[PDB]
């Protein structure tokens, strides 16, 4: 008997494809998301800084009423 | 099969990697006349102009 190494009928394919799924996000939308979250941070920044200025004026009033 | 996958993944990691393109584009210009008179053979001749393949 002869027991060489042939392939059995022909093997399957091996892909030579360039895999580029191009994800993605449509970057003008990413500009929109970044500017939106950035402006939301600005509004929160405004609100907290002005409430803390109210409290810091209360600290001023404490030292003024405590001075003499 | 596994190596076709891994070479697609190497083209994904490098290869339109912007910083490696910024590293190596401007260098390596070779005229086909210089590629034939400077005794070049193979991948230089492939990459610069003339169709040549033994």
């Amino acid at each position: 008997v002869k027991q060489d190494m042939p392939p059995v009928g022909g093997y399957g394919p091996i892909d030579y494809k360039r895999n580029l799924p191009r994800r993605g996000l449509s970057g003008y939308s990413m500009f929109a998301v970044g500017i939106g979250a950035l402006l939301f941070g600005y509004w929160s920044m405004m609100r907290w800084n002005r409430e803390r200025r109210r409290l810091q004026i209360e600290d001023f009033e404490a030292r003024i009423a405590l001075m003499p | 099969k596994n190596f076709s996958l891994r070479i697609d993944e190497l083209e994904e990691m490098l290869t339109n990697n912007r910083i490696w393109r910024n590293r190596t584009v401007d260098i390596g210009v070779v005229t086909a006349e210089d590629a034939l008179n400077y005794g070049f053979s193979g991948v230089m001749l492939r990459g610069s102009g003339i169709q040549w393949d033994l």
